[PDB]
């Protein structure tokens, strides 16, 4: 009952999908979202507008030319800026009841103990060892996980959300539920060299190929593949996916040669696709309201598709 | 004709089974399943293996197993 | 910028126009400059509201009451000020948007949140010949396709779902679920404050055929001679109204009566949101009572005569509603609902939120892209499921479909029929409730097809004033008769075919095309016995059993 009259008018139609009680959820509850490229911002500008207690926004890059000159939370020529500090302001315009705090450390500099203000805990354009870090802490401290990121036309959310009860709406109301995540190292390792694996690896996107390839990418280079050096990171790429197809048995075609040409750079509506998607799977597990999608979303922007990927138990 | 079982998935994920003659044609379904469900009936589209259903065609026809599947696909208006 | 070429040239060439600028509005305004759209049309015909903030992204508090296309262009501009943008403030039904305007964009994007204006843009967008993406959202799901002139289905291949209508006789005699009572209490507000309509009248009907084996006084005339006075009004509604129902007693042979309510009784006798609480009687009663005060006041405001017009949003309005249905409701022992639900069932509130948007007008782009480098054999009418299916799929792409040759408005020469009593029907009726309203024409011409023309109806404002009240026999007009109807600004003609009937039922006006009770209702236990005499006889061509 005890949200301001004017909280209700403007969370009025959000109230009439998700009902007060869940909306009382997201209220108190407070974020970490770590990366404030594209789909970052797409995070930020959802869960802000869902109306949770707070979010804190971390990213210690700033500005360069490379990126896009257009950001929607970045007025134009802020370039030598903090990320974090140069969105502040637009994002927390969206929403006056949000507490919208930044933070400019390094995310691999920070102490098991600081992610405990946190109910959820969101990765973008961290490399795969953060990835792993953080998932673990959020693990030992009961903190919801997640990772997201895309890649030209491509885009992935991960979820890891431990024992996770929620409740359900009942089609002629409301069911508990249990449902259960496992670590992200567990995902990113899947033994294929299996039988349950094998017969199991007919039904899998090459998308969660197409995964490794930039992780790895990601991680021997220390950024994504830029546009404006194609050539050079095209190679790299066609490289990397044989001796990681390789270490697990996959046929080089399995995932396609051609990839290469549309997944450099991110695109600006596949970060809104995506970040629509992984916001409202955070939503979701913050107000315990509605299954949460089993550890992975993998998007498509050519073929539009999207796949949702059980991958890790 | 002989019988099948097949199952009508919504976007809501909800899941109504029905037990059809072959020969049936699936117009008859989809009255049927927006009866068992409150919604005037071209407030849907019904979906065989990402394929349209029209009105007249047939389990037969459209080479329909046990067990089967069809996805309703509900247009919002809204935006 | 990170496009091919062609695709890249071409978007910062072409101009696109984006209808509506809500929801999927925003989010999508947004996308397509950082797309690199450089030249972009904004329409919206409407302000900013409170409501909207939790999904309108380019909005803050500081600009409730602005235009929606106007703010959106400023927000987008400080953060991208080179881009371009026209922005108006306007109903695309607005006679200013012609084929001719139109005709420059590469691109039109849907971005509405109603069936009207979609009908007339996917007219303007034939017309052009211009590739139009439809799109629609709410709560968790939504929809983006592809419409091509020539290529695939338009927007009314396919009959949509139509607003729920209510026997007239339901409504002011029998109500028997909430959803009556609040259709009653907006038809009320709308005799006693807004346009006086006989299609909405709530004082009991006297002709009701369930209830058959000097008139009494209207409810404005009623009103009028009182003053518009709260009490007097509560008692000619809930009671003495209600005491002539009783006098129709075939109506309650199965049914429970309604029991009249008396003014100085309901006075005498007297978590969640404040809106989620259902209140008492008495407390209904007064609202009823604060509401007509404060709206006898509002329509006092009024320059030149005009009335109101009813708005979830208005305060009193809402509350004369609410405290109308729940009294209407209590007469006939239904349990009272609250403000938030009344809000919700008398707005048609749809609920909406941010993700959901944001995720539609993303594809949105991206099937944009395809259609402008020729991939538009890739396009698909992508759905956005809550859950995956059993393929594994929350965005599920599916294939376009080819125009449908029977559509009413893409076929070549369209052509329908119509079903209505040529003696009832007049020509009012014929141009507000089929052609404007059922076939979505904005302003018709209407004219018979015999070669001397006849006309019927001018889109020319005091042409066919003196034809409103004839009915259409006085035309000569019956069964087979042919009209032809036109909508110049939509670039639209309709043959529409006269089929007569006697027999429709009188709240029935007309629909599209395209002793013995006791021995054929005996007769029904044996046509279904016979039914399935042959189904359990491996023999029956249609048959469906609903399991679970
Ligand atoms: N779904 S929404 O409510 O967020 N957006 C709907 C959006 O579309 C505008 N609209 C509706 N009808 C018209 C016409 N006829 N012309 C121009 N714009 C129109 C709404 O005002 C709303 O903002
Ligand atoms: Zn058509």
């Amino acid at each position: 009952g005890g949200i301001s009259e004017e909280e209700a008018a403007q969370y009025d139609r959000q109230i009439r999908l998700w009902g007060l009680e869940a909306q009382k959820r997201l209220r108190a509850s407070r974020v970490l979202l770590v990366g404030l490229k594209g789909l970052g911002a797409e995070i930020a500008k959802n869960l802000i507008l869902a109306g949770v207690k707070g979010l804190t926004m971390l990213d210690h890059e700033q500005v360069t030319p490379e990126d896009p000159g257009a950001q929607f939370l970045i007025r134009t020529g802020s370039v030598g800026r903090n990320r974090a500090e140069a969105s502040l302001e637009r994002a927390q315009n969206l929403n006056p009841m949000v507490d919208v705090k930044v933070d400019t450390e390094d995310i691999e500099k920070k102490p098991e103990s600081f992610f405990t203000q946190f109910d959820a805990v969101c990765l973008t354009c961290c490399s795969r060892d953060v990835i792993v870090k953080v998932d673990q802490i959020c693990h030992k401290n009961s903190i919801k996980f997640f990772t997201g990121d895309v890649f030209g036309y491509h885009g992935y959310t991960f979820a890891n959300l431990g024992e996770h009860e929620f409740v359900e709406e009942k089609t002629k109301t409301m069911v508990k539920k249990k449902v259960v995540f496992c670590p992200v190292k567990e995902a990113l390792e899947v033994d294929w060299s299996s039988e349950k694996a094998k017969a199991a690896l007919k039904r899998t996107t090459s998308d969660y190929f197409l995964l490794q390839v930039l992780l790895k990418f990601r991680t021997d280079k220390g950024r994504d593949p830029s546009s404006d050096t194609y050539e050079e990171d095209s190679e790299l790429l066609l490289q990397i996916r044989n001796d990681v197809l390789d270490s697990l048995g996959i046929s080089p075609d399995l995932l396609p040669e051609d990839f290469v040409r549309y997944c450099f750079s991110e695109m600006a509506p596949v970060c809104a696709v995506v970040g629509g998607i992984l916001a409202q799977e955070i939503v979701k597990a913050l107000s315990q309201r509605d299954p949460p999608h089993n550890n992975f979303f993998f998007f498509d922007g050519m073929k539009g598709n999207g796949i949702v990927e059980c991958l890790g138990p | 004709g002989e019988y099948i079982k097949l199952k009508v998935i919504g976007q809501d994920s909800s899941e109504i089974h029905f037990k059809v003659k072959m020969t049936t044609h699936l117009k008859k379904l989809k009255e049927s399943y927006c009866q068992r469900q409150g919604v005037p009936m071209n407030s849907l589209r019904f979906l065989f293996e990402g394929q349209r259903i029209a009105d007249n065609h047939t389990p037969k026809e459209l080479g329909m197993e046990e067990e089967d599947v069809i996805e309703v696909y509900q247009e919002q208006c809204g935006g | 910028r990170g496009l091919p070429r062609e695709l890249a040239e071409a978007v910062a060439g072409g101009r696109v126009l984006v209808v509506g600028a809500g929801g999927i509005g925003c989010e999508l305004l947004k996308n397509l400059v950082l797309t690199g759209f450089s030249h972009i049309d904004l329409i919206d015909l409407d302000t900013i509201d409170v409501s909207n903030l939790n999904r309108q992204f380019l909005f803050q508090k500081k600009h409730v009451g602005r235009s929606k296309a106007q703010v959106a262009k400023e927000s987008v501009l400080q953060f991208y000020p080179k881009a371009n943008i026209v922005a108006y403030h306007d109903s695309i039904m607005n006679p200013d948007y012609n084929v001719e305007f139109f005709r420059q964009f590469i691109l039109v994007m849907n971005a509405l949140d109603n069936r009207a204006a979609r009908n007339h843009v996917n007219r303007m967008c034939l017309a052009a010949d211009v590739p139009l993406i439809e799109s629609g959202t709410a709560g968790y799901l939504g929809q983006v396709t592809t419409i091509k002139k020539g290529v695939t289905e338009c927007y009314e291949c396919h009959p949509k779902p139509t607003q729920r209508t209510f026997p007239g006789c339901t409504i002011r005699n029998t109500p028997s679920e909430p959803i009556h009572c609040i259709v009653w209490a907006k038809y009320l507000f709308n005799q006693l404050f807004g346009e006086e309509d006989a299609d909405q009248e709530v004082s009991p009907d006297r002709a009701d055929p369930e209830a058959a084996w000097i008139k009494r006084i209207s409810t404005k005339e009623w009103a009028k001679s009182t003053g518009y006075d709260p009490v007097k009004l509560f008692t000619k509604l809930f009671k003495d109204d209600i005491r002539y129902l009783l006098t129709m007693d075939k109506l309650w042979r199965k049914r429970k009566p309604p029991v009249p309510l008396d003014w100085a009784e309901v006075q005498s006798q007297g978590l969640g949101l404040k809106d989620q609480q259902v209140l008492d009687v008495k407390s209904y009663a007064r609202l009823f009572s604060k509401s007509i005060e404060t709206l006898r006041v509002h329509l006092a405001e009024k320059g030149d005569g005009a009335e109101l017009i009813w708005d979830k949003d208005d305060p009193s309005a809402m509350d004369f509603v609410t405290s109308a249905a729940n009294l209407r409701m209590h007469i006939f022992s239904m349990n009272m609902k609250s403000r938030f639900d009344i809000k919700s069932m008398a707005g048609n509130i749809i609920p909406a939120i941010a993700t959901t948007n944001a995720v539609i007008a993303g594809l949105i782009v991206l099937e944009g892209l395809k259609i402008l480098s020729g991939k538009i054999d890739q396009c698909r009418t992508i759905f956005l499921n809550k859950q995956p299916n059993p393929r594994k799929k929350l965005l599920v792409p599916c294939a376009l479909d080819p125009p449908n040759p029977n559509c009413y408005v893409c076929a070549s020469k369209p052509e329908v029929t119509v079903r209505l009593n040529v003696h009832k029907v007049t020509v009012l009726t014929l141009q507000d409730k089929i052609v404007k309203e059922k076939f979505a024409m904005v302003a018709p011409d209407v004219q018979i097809e015999d070669g001397k023309g006849t006309i019927l109806i001018s889109s020319e404002e005091g042409e066919t004033e003196a034809n409103n009240h004839k009915k259409l026999s006085e035309f000569g007009i019956r069964n087979g008769s042919r009209l032809q109807a036109d909508d110049f600004l939509q670039d639209y003609t309709l043959l529409i075919n006269i089929l007569h009937s006697e027999d429709l039922g009188k709240d029935v006006e007309f629909e599209v095309v395209g002793e013995r009770s006791r021995k054929r209702k005996l007769d029904e236990k044996e046509n279904l016995s016979a039914k399935r005499s042959r189904i359990e006889q491996k023999e029956e061509l249609d048959d469906v059993i609903a399991l679970d």
